[PDB]
């Protein structure tokens, strides 16, 4: 048997699943995720695919910092994951523009606040809920030059001119991030 | 979509690819600008990768990029919801809910034990002392 | 113990203190009110056989009070693998000529069974390892029993996360490891043969015995512990054989 090899980490939005290599070939995996000073949970007991989810685990506390091993059967031979901090790496969403009314000389934006994986109270929470102040949306907006706008909300109030169109675009950031701070453009949407 | 004579008619995103499939092309005659046009067409021809309806066991689809998120039900989980909360009840998992100690059985349901001088209660899985002093008790803190 | 606490009297019920001669030898681990668990190679230098004493319900040993219970040991049961100087096969069963009574200071911890032990114990991070050892490396024991909480760690990650000492012990598999690297905490020498016991779910089982390791609380150093779980058969056949004539036996193993 051989040991797995590029672990590697796939969130978006708390969705947290591992990958690994390589494709089994008489060998099953059992995958192992804990905290720092927390005991070890097995997961995904005995699967033949290179995937685990880690998702109900990890939402439990995204400000913790994990480690996943995945063992290979036939102690085992393992390999250890890098560690993962979802708040800090799990990808952001897409947006989606929810709406936008035009008001004389201005108008509103308003970014749908997508929900996440992260469950409370028997509900999953919105990037809003999660992040609080640490999120921001950025528009990129033109008369159909470049303009752009930045809400702590989830709202945008620009000026703009009758008579004339625009698009627009939003995205997700964490100023405070690294890596991972910007999520990809919404779909463009038109006056 | 292109009809005889249209193309006379200026651009108009509503008509073209709202209420119609439009190409490129003519995506790039209602935005002009390449930017624009390409900010326009990553998401507009991305294709909706929830069509499959990959969640299973009631669970929800959300569209992203040439991906999905499911966001499964209480008693799931799985990048599609695949997997049953339900149908984990082995050893490995967890000591299999057991107190102590625990026993696969191939096709029925796993098994609970005791260390000696604890006996198994009536939910099966729960050990409790059968004499005043039973190993791995601290007196003092009981 | 480096960098550990006192147990309160009383917390560590199952904590043995080994005598030879009526000095300080060793640590202990009783599991049930005949026989104690200890480490093999806490006997390599013994000459009086006849002058070896187990005592229980101890915590100051400055201080007499009514919990203790003193036996001679009337066996010391090694595995014939054991090599004297060495590490691999550190574990000792020893037989008290008569048990001893339990009371709320002197309770047995938990001989578990094999696969219990392999499959959840050894997942359960944070372990408790006791003694009346050093204080610090070289340094003088201790007077009170003191009691340290210790995370777990596969060999694989032992190995690579321990500086390389050449010509140096093997960790096998009948070894884990279980400490910190940052010179702050571990257990030492004269904690030798007690107990790494591991809490789980309101119960607490015998996993490992205080064995080795490069000097105590050493920089790139973790401490290592024979691993109880490849004994388990070994001690509970022996558990159940006749007393031998003398004081030493060696048992094979498997
Ligand atoms: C650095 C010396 S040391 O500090 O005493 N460590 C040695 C091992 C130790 C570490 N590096 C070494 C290099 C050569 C050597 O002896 C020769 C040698 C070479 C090759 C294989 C073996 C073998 O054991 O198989 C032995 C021993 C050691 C060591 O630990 N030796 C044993 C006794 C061996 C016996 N049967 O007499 C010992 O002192 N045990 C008590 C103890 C308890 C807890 C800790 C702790 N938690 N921290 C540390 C020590
Ligand atoms: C639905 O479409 C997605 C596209 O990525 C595919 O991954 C699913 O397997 C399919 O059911
Ligand atoms: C989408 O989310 C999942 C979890 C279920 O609640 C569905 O009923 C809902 O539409
Ligand atoms: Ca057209
Ligand atoms: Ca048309
Ligand atoms: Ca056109
Ligand atoms: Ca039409
Ligand atoms: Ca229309
Ligand atoms: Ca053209
Ligand atoms: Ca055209
Ligand atoms: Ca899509
Ligand atoms: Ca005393």
């Amino acid at each position: 048997t051989v040991a797995a090899y590029n672990l590697t980490w796939k969130s978006t939005n708390f969705k947290t699943i591992l990958e690994w290599e390589p494709k089994p070939v008489n060998q099953v995996y059992t995958v192992q995720i804990s905290t720092k000073s927390g005991d070890w949970k097995s997961k995904c007991f005995y699967t033949t695919d290179t995937e685990c989810d880690l998702t109900d685990e990890i939402v439990k506390d995204v400000k913790q910092t994990y480690l996943a091993r995945v063992f290979s059967y036939p102690e085992p031979l393992y390999e250890n994951s890098p560690e993962f901090t979802p708040y800090l790496e799990t990808n952001l969403g897409q947006p989606t523009i929810q709406s936008f009314e035009q008001v004389g000389t201005k108008v509103n934006v308003t970014v749908e606040d997508e929900r996440t994986l992260v469950r409370r109270n028997n509900t999953f929470l919105s990037l809003r809920d999660v992040f609080g102040k640490d999120l921001i949306y950025t528009l990129y907006y033109w008369k159909s030059g470049k303009k752009t706008a930045k809400t702590n909300t989830n709202e945008f109030l620009i000026d703009v001119d009758k008579g004339e169109n625009y698009c627009f675009s939003v995205q997700a950031v964490i100023p405070s991030r690294t890596v991972n701070r910007k999520s990809t453009d919404s779909p463009v949407e038109c006056m | 979509a292109n009809a005889f004579l249209e193309e006379l008619r200026p651009g108009s995103l509503e008509r073209e690819c709202k209420e119609e499939q439009c190409s490129f092309e003519e995506a790039r005659e209602i935005f002009k600008d390449a930017e624009r046009t390409k900010l326009f067409w990553i998401s507009y021809s991305d294709g909706d990768q929830c069509a499959s309806s990959p969640c299973q066991n009631g669970g929800s689809c959300k569209d992203q990029l040439q991906s999905y998120i499911c966001f499964c039900l209480p008693a799931f989980e799985g990048r599609n919801c695949e997997t049953h909360k339900d149908d984990q009840l082995i050893c490995v998992n967890e000591n299999g809910g057991c107190e102590q100690y625990c026993s696969d059985h191939t096709g029925t349901k796993r098994s609970c034990r005791c260390h000696e001088g604890y006996s198994l209660l009536a939910d099966g899985v729960s050990c409790t002392p059968t004499v005043e002093y039973p190993c791995g008790k601290i007196p003092i803190l009981e | 113990i480096v960098g550990g606490k006192v147990c309160p009297k009383g917390e560590c019920p199952w904590q043995v203190l080994l005598l030879v001669n009526g000095a300080q030898l060793c640590g202990g681990t009783l599991i049930n009110t005949i026989w104690v668990v200890s480490a093999a190679h806490c006997f390599d230098k013994i000459k009086n056989w006849r002058n070896l004493i187990a005592v229980l319900g101890e915590h100051d040993l400055s201080e007499h009070d009514g919990d203790e219970q003193s036996r001679r040991v009337a066996q010391v049961i090694i595995p014939s693998t054991y090599v004297p100087g060495t590490t691999n096969h550190d574990i000792a069963l020893l037989r008290l000529h008569q048990p001893v009574v339990l009371t709320d200071h002197v309770v047995p911890l938990c001989l578990p069974e094999r696969t219990f032990s392999e499959r959840t114990l050894a997942f359960v991070r944070f372990s408790l390892v006791s003694g009346w050892g050093q204080l610090l490396d070289r340094g003088a024991t201790a007077l009170e029993l003191m009691v340290l909480n210790v995370p777990r760690l596969m060999t694989q990650d032992c190995l690579q996360q321990s500086r390389k000492v050449g010509d140096s012990p093997n960790i096998t598999e009948y070894m884990f490891c279980a400490g910190y690297s940052d010179g702050s905490k571990d257990s030492c020498k004269g904690d030798s043969g007690g107990p790494h016991a591991t809490h789980y779910r309101g119960t607490w089982y015998l996993t490992g015995i205080v064995s080795w390791g490069q000097g105590c609380a050493t920089v790139g150093h973790f401490g290592v512990y024979t691993r109880v779980s490849q004994y388990i058969e070994w001690l509970q056949k022996l558990m159940r054989s006749e007393p031998r004539p003398g004081v030493l036996l060696r048992a094979p193993f498997p």
